[PDB]
RNA sequence: GGGGGAUGACCCCAGGCGGUAGGGGAGCGUUCCCGAUGCCGAUGAAGGCCGACCCGCGAGGCGGCUGGAGGUAAGGGAAGU
RNA sequence: AGGUGGAGCCUGGGAGUGAGGGCGCGAGCGAUAACGUCCGCGUCCGAGCGCGGGAACAACCGAGACCGCCAGCUAAGGCCC
RNA sequence: ACCGUGAGGGAAAGGUGAAAAGAACCCCGGGAGGGGAGUGAAAUAGAGCCUGAAACCGUGGGCUUACAAGCAGUCACGGCCCCGCAAGGGGUUGUGGCGUGCCUAUUGAAGCAUGAGCCGGCGACUCACGGUCGUGGGCGAGCUUAAGCCGUUGAGGCGGAG
């Protein structure tokens, strides 16, 4: 149940535990949706093969939710008379690891 | 369980402090000889605030002896802002740091 | 036209204060260096903000070595051989593997060594 | 247009190009404005005190630094300067103009002269039940030359005159009536 | 800036974006005057005390405890901010 | 001519500093002496031209800091600890 | 009140409650002050007794502390402790990893240059008449003094030297 493909960014090493995933506001909207995610890390049941052997099949996961920035603050300061403050961003829509 | 106290108490909060920090959490009767035969002032005082303590209870807070001091403390406040020799020009006052005196008396 | 700013400033401070965990003996409530100490901590975090992701670039670096060598070779070998790759190229996760799934790792480890020599 | 005539079942009067027209908020308020204005009051903080006492701001080379401001209750810094020119004389034209278009806004309500006669603030409870609602809520008295007697008193007073009864007047949100002689102010218009 | 914007907004790519005096634009709370066919509250005005929803933000909202009586303005105005 | 692409010109409101140094080079002085000063050509710093390097070191080599912690190639500079 | 021989200077300090019903009596105690009862909607509303924040002194508890450096700290990983926004976070840190405070004036500043011990409240680009550009808008000949009259609200409207 544990695979490791890689999206518009590695963000990988999963199977089912839906992994907070980088944005993608074009296919997402698709609530609990289905979509393909190229592989390149075939690790299943103690059997592996090139991430280049893979680059042929893959998987897919249901477009779950739209995590809302998990808090995180950025005190932008310095002795040099320069301050300011902006809170987290990076969310992301969640989605389970549809393995195959 | 019950308790004794008293503010507007002229004295070295500090000093005081050692006071209990001894007889502290311990058998009534027991320390009741600590402060009876210890030393430094406060004692006297300290003692006092143990009798209306042991009292209050049994009397209106009730089982004698089996008692003691689950806890005891003192706080400062009110000061006594005191004037002294004008820097031989400007004033220099100290402060007999008034003194509070609470202290528990609960039964074994 | 009274301005008893009052209630207001006080607040602000509270503000920061919060910004005020329970750090070092003092500042703790240090309605100043209180505030200060801040600015500091901040920017810090920042630079830390981008930092980390580095501290990693390396972390894996070793845990990596831990293996890359294990078998018998370094990360200027592997690497070279690796990029000899063609339909498979990654590094991060690689490590956290070699340790997670020995076989898996072990694997490539080969296909690799080879690619190379 | 829909110049409705009171007495209701009786006649209807025409809408005078004047009122008709469009609108001009900007001026709108403005009219307003040049209202409260010339109509507020004034104030300040002591001239004597705030620059009242002697002062020995102290030598120096001692441990200090220095009858002025910045140590307590005293000074000010630029306060209520009663000498605070409060007026604001809008401008004729300006004004008038307002009321106008203003009123225009009013149109969006016809007081038969014949009323310039009724003689009791309980004859209002009447010509009342005639046509009430919420706009009446507003209301807004006004006869034509010499006010609508008793009509002037109640729980909505205010008796302009075919002359004297501008925006300050009702202009505000509001809703009211004018005795012909009233539209004698229109002439003023 | 430019390709059509329905009021939003959406798409491309060009295109940067470190900045003190200092120049231009935009927003935030503070005590007051409207009550532009505005009024909440003894089952709390407000300040206080504490917080893992809303905002780039300066603030918001909202829920728990406190405390004895107020005042809020959906919008424009004013200033001892 | 112009590949460029985004600087240019006039009218007009609001300005700030009106004394700087550091480095390379070409000259002046100077014991071709000084982290000396004095003029020039480019850069440099400006209390943030913040990060890398050279241990540490504005500053000299590379670099233009909108934001994204568990991506990828390199610069200069390095790879026995 | 107070320093000044004098002329003169010149403060601080308001708030219980609906009303005292303001705490008879009993308790330890020389008392003050503390324990009960009683008023009471509440007395942690209780006699300088509304709200009564911070700084600062206490009393217990969690965690933590004796081959260890820096205000800071913030990034990583770990154990203990609680999960009224539970498979995610709280708090505390053992290590290691990268780190020179903060303000004015400065060519240049960590600073060993100065500014400040700590907290709370005061405290600094304003108003008027002119002039000056820009803009929101009313007529292009545009526009009003002072005053006369009208004025719960008090309603502006006439005034034509300039």
């Amino acid at each position: 149940m544990f695979a490791i493909i890689q999206t518009g960014g590695k963000q990988y090493r999963v199977s089912e535990g839906d992994v907070i995933r980088v944005e993608s506001l074009q296919g997402e909207a698709g609530d609990k949706v289905e979509l393909k995610a190229l592989f390149v890390g075939g690790e299943q049941t103690v059997f592996g093969e090139d991430a280049g052997k893979y680059t042929v099949q893959a998987e897919v996961v249901e477009h779950g939710r739209g995590k809302k920035i998990y808090i995180r603050k950025y005190k932008s300061g310095v002795q040099y008379r320069r301050r300011t403050g902006h809170r987290q961003n990076f969310t992301a829509i969640k989605i389970l690891g549809i393995q195959g | 369980e019950a308790k004794a106290i008293a503010r507007y108490v002229r004295i070295s909060p500090r000093k005081v402090r050692l006071v209990v920090d001894l007889i502290r959490g311990k058998s009534l009767e027991e320390a009741r000889n600590i402060l009876r035969y210890t030393n430094k002032r406060g004692a006297y005082f300290v003692a006092k605030v143990l009798e209306s303590a042991a009292a209050n209870a049994v009397n209106n807070h009730d089982l004698e002896d089996r008692l003691y001091v689950k806890a005891a403390y003192v706080d400062e406040g009110p000061a006594l802002k005191r004037v002294l020799p004008r820097a031989r020009g400007r004033a220099d006052i100290i402060k007999k740091r008034t003194s509070h005196i609470t202290v528990i008396l609960g039964e074994k | 036209p009274r301005a008893k700013t009052g209630i207001v400033r006080r607040r602000r401070h509270k503000k920061v204060l919060k910004r005020a965990k329970g750090f070092w003996g003092s500042r703790s409530k240090q309605y100043r260096n209180a505030f200060q100490t801040l600015l500091n901590a901040a920017t810090y975090e920042y630079r830390d903000r981008r930092n980390k992701k580095r501290d990693f670039r390396r972390l894996w670096i070793q845990r990596i070595n831990a293996g890359a060598r294990l078998h018998g070779m370094n990360y200027s070998t592997f690497i070279n051989g690796l990029k000899r790759a063609n339909i498979d190229l990654n590094r991060k996760v690689l490590a956290d593997i070699a340790a997670r799934e020995p076989e898996a790792f072990k694997a490539l480890v080969d296909a690799s060594r080879n690619a190379r020599q | 247009m829909e110049a409705t005539i009171y007495d209701n079942t009786d006649g209807e009067v025409d809408l005078p190009d004047v009122f008709e027209t469009p609108v001009r908020s900007d001026l709108i308020g403005k009219a307003v404005r040049a209202a409260q204005a010339n109509r507020k009051q004034d104030y300040g903080s002591d001239e004597y005190a705030g620059l009242r006492t002697p002062a020995e701001s102290f030598g120096s080379g001692r441990g200090q630094a220095h009858r002025v401001p910045q140590a307590v209750k005293g000074r000010s810094a630029h306060p209520p300067k009663t000498e605070k020119d409060r007026s604001l004389d809008l401008n004729d034209k300006e004004r008038q103009l307002a009321v106008r278009s203003a009123l225009a806004a009013t149109a969006d309500v016809v007081v038969s002269d014949d009323f310039e006669d009724l003689v009791k603030t309980q004859e209002v409870v009447s010509l009342l039940e005639a046509l009430d609602v919420h706009a009446d809520i507003d209301r807004l008295f006004v006869t034509s030359d010499e006010p609508s007697t008793a009509a002037r008193n109640l729980a909505g007073a205010d008796v302009a005159t075919a002359s004297e009864v501008n925006t300050e007047d009702l202009a505000p949100g509001r809703l009211t009536v004018f005795t012909e002689s009233a539209l004698a102010e229109v002439a003023e218009r």
